[PDB]
């Protein structure tokens, strides 16, 4: 199995306050794992997992101390695409940011990611070469020009061909029990009668991880895509997920339908009909 | 861990 | 330009049954921008909650995870309100308890 470091960046300018809102947050495949928040009491890279603890003060001092100066890189960042975008400093306007690294099962990186986002919509990529660079309009092409002529590529290449690959591997060992469980759906379907000629059936699937997961329904070999209603995957609060698939079917004709579950945690895919009881 | 910005380095 | 109103759902961590102790979750998403209020309310009132760490998706849209303990009854009634710039009033979701 391969696996991902990611960091999330979100700065938010904030107009008439001292600082802008920043903060991070950190994944290893679909688990979060770290934060910091620019407006806490005391802002402190913390722990999101138990299995964190393991870090020492040394860990969380230095985080804490890139996040702050990240923090002010992010303020100055804010402040020039509003010039070059000829936007008031009185209007808010937001920068996102991505980054890790892909490791395959053979431990070693196959793919690093850099990639920023401004007010919604991208902006400038790292490539997959991570030498070169791609700006999304005239704007990003200064911002461009700045990493080219900074050498910025470079320091980014040889931290994700080190330092990034090393440490998943780390919390990739230190969150074991976590991290490198496939937990299958417990998955059900479930009865809705609106009406004795119409009733809706519901394909749950429920304490799944990692996070990607298919649930269809069919009636004869036959794929109801067009008429299901497919909910986005969402957080169980307990570091997994849930989601449902549901159709409207003729009463009495419950049995023609089957909903199908594929998943990493199942050794086969699930098919399951709506059982009475 | 995650990557130090620097301000030599500015969009 | 880019404001993506957000989708709510609104739920029990684990299938509800009167008196035993549960999570109510409201999980808020494909929103931009990220200024955004998220209330839990029993019975139309707003209760104590805590709310996830902003992060966001592929498209840069974020979400959030709005949770409280909760012990679910045959009375009380639950739903989750947002407060967003792309929403002319707040929207509120009423807890289905039987979706």
């Amino acid at each position: 199995g391969s696996h991902s470091l990611r960091y999330f960046h979100t700065a938010v300018s904030r107009p008439g306050l001292r600082e802008p809102l920043f903060i991070t947050v950190g994944y290893v495949d679909d688990t979060q794992f770290v934060r910091f928040d620019s407006d806490a009491r005391d802002p402190r890279t913390e722990p999101r997992q138990p299995w964190m603890e393991k870090e020492g003060p040394e860990y969380w001092d230095r985080e804490t101390q890139i996040s702050k100066e990240n923090a002010l890189w992010y303020r100055e960042a804010l402040n020039n695409l509003r010039g070059y975008y000829n936007q008031s400093e009185a209007g808010s306007h937001t920068l996102q940011e991505m980054y890790g690294c892909d490791v395959g099962s053979d431990g070693r990186l196959r793919r690093g990611y850099e990639q920023y986002g401004y007010d919604g919509r991208d902006y400038l990529a790292l490539n997959e070469d991570l030498r070169s660079w791609t700006a999304a309009d005239t704007a990003a092409q200064i911002s461009k020009r700045k990493m080219e002529a900074a050498g910025a590529a470079e320091r980014f290449r040889n931290y994700l061909e080190g330092t990034c690959v090393e440490w998943l591997r780390r919390y990739l060992e230190n969150g074991k029990d976590t991290l490198l469980r496939a937990d299958p759906p417990k998955a059900h379907v479930t009865r809705h009668p609106s009406s004795e000629h119409e009733v809706t059936l519901r394909c749950w699937a429920l304490g799944f991880y990692p996070e990607e997961i298919s649930l269809t329904w069919q009636r004869n070999g036959e794929d109801q895509t067009q008429d299901m209603e497919l909910v986005e995957t969402r957080p169980s609060g307990d570091g997994n997920f849930q989601k449902w698939a549901a159709l409207v079917v003729p009463s009495g004709e419950e049995q023609r339908y089957t909903c199908r579950v594929q998943h990493e945690g199942l050794q086969e895919p699930l098919t399951l009909r709506w059982e009475p009881g | 861990v995650g990557y130090p910005k620097v301000k030599e380095e500015m969009l | 330009a880019i404001q993506r109103p957000p989708k709510i759902q609104v739920y029990s961590r684990h299938p509800p049954e009167d008196g035993k102790p549960n999570y109510l979750n409201c999980y808020v998403y494909g929103f931009h921008p990220p200024q955004i209020e998220i209330d839990l309310l029993k019975n139309g009132e707003k209760i104590k909650s805590e709310q996830s760490d902003l992060s966001f998706s592929k498209d840069w849209s974020f979400y959030l995870l709005s949770h409280a303990e909760f012990t679910p009854n045959s009375k009380d009634q639950y739903s989750c309100r947002v407060k967003h710039v792309t929403l002319e009033q707040p929207r509120i979701v009423k807890w289905d308890r039987d979706l």
